[PDB]
């Protein structure tokens, strides 16, 4: 996996 | 919202599962006929990957057909390679199939495939 | 072949197009009912993203239903957020919805969502 | 984009 897009 | 988190591998995981559904012939709703040769697929994936299928399946009459016959000049191997690319992101481009793949991608209106085919041909000149 | 080239953005481009089809209500083939609230979707995308929908639409009788009613304990907002995640890879997780999102992801059998929900809850303890 | 996977 999870990221800040 | 602008505060969403994103799972990086999600799109690839979905595509992998759609290809497993195709392999197992699950919820396939169209047969594409290319000369002698029949290919079962999901209309949504074909529309998502091709300007030709997007035009076909958004037509009020053709959206209902369960069989689509392609132009007899289309090569079944070229179509097969492009159908695999649609469901996997991998294109099996080889010296012996590049002309047929490019002609099929032009017909199917797959812009990115046509561009790479052109680049590989230009490098071989 | 082991000699394929790969278009990096393909899976994401397909998913974007499937979400545009959903927005425009094109070739949607199921309505998911969550209490008062109805959501139109593509059975293939739901199966690709959820162990629950994969079990439902591979069943010889349920594969034919055009309406699926979820358990009345399921929160429609939680379902809506998960349906958007399925079609976009982006999860709108907020303090005010995380419990409902996690309970809905457990019911729908979405493993990656459940794991991130658990991590965000554990950080808030 | 195109890469060697
Ligand atoms: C996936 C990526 O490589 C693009 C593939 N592709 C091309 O090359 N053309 C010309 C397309 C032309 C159209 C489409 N499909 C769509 C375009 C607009 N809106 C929606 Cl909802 C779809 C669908 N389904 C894909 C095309
Ligand atoms: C996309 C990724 O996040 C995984 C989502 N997901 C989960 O979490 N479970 C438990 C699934 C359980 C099942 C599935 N769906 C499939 C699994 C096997 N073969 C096929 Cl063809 C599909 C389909 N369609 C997705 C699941």
């Amino acid at each position: 996996a999870w990221v800040i897009p | 919202a602008d505060s969403c988190i994103q799972f990086t591998r999600h799109a690839s995981d979905v595509l992998l599962n759609l290809n497993r559904l195709r392999s197992r012939d699950i919820l396939t709703d169209v047969v594409i006929v290319v000369s002698r040769e029949q290919f079962r697929a999901h209309k949504t994936v074909l529309m998502a990957c091709s300007g030709l299928f997007y035009s076909i399946f958004t037509d009020q009459l053709k959206c209902n057909l369960s069989v689509i016959n392609l132009d007899p000049e289309i090569n079944p191997e070229g179509f097969c390679i492009l159908l695999d690319f649609m469901y996997t992101s991998r294109l099996n481009l080889r010296e012996g199939n590049i002309m047929a793949v490019m002609a099929t991608a032009m017909y199917l209106q797959m812009e990115h495939v046509v561009d790479t085919c052109r680049k590989f041909i230009k490098a071989s000149e």
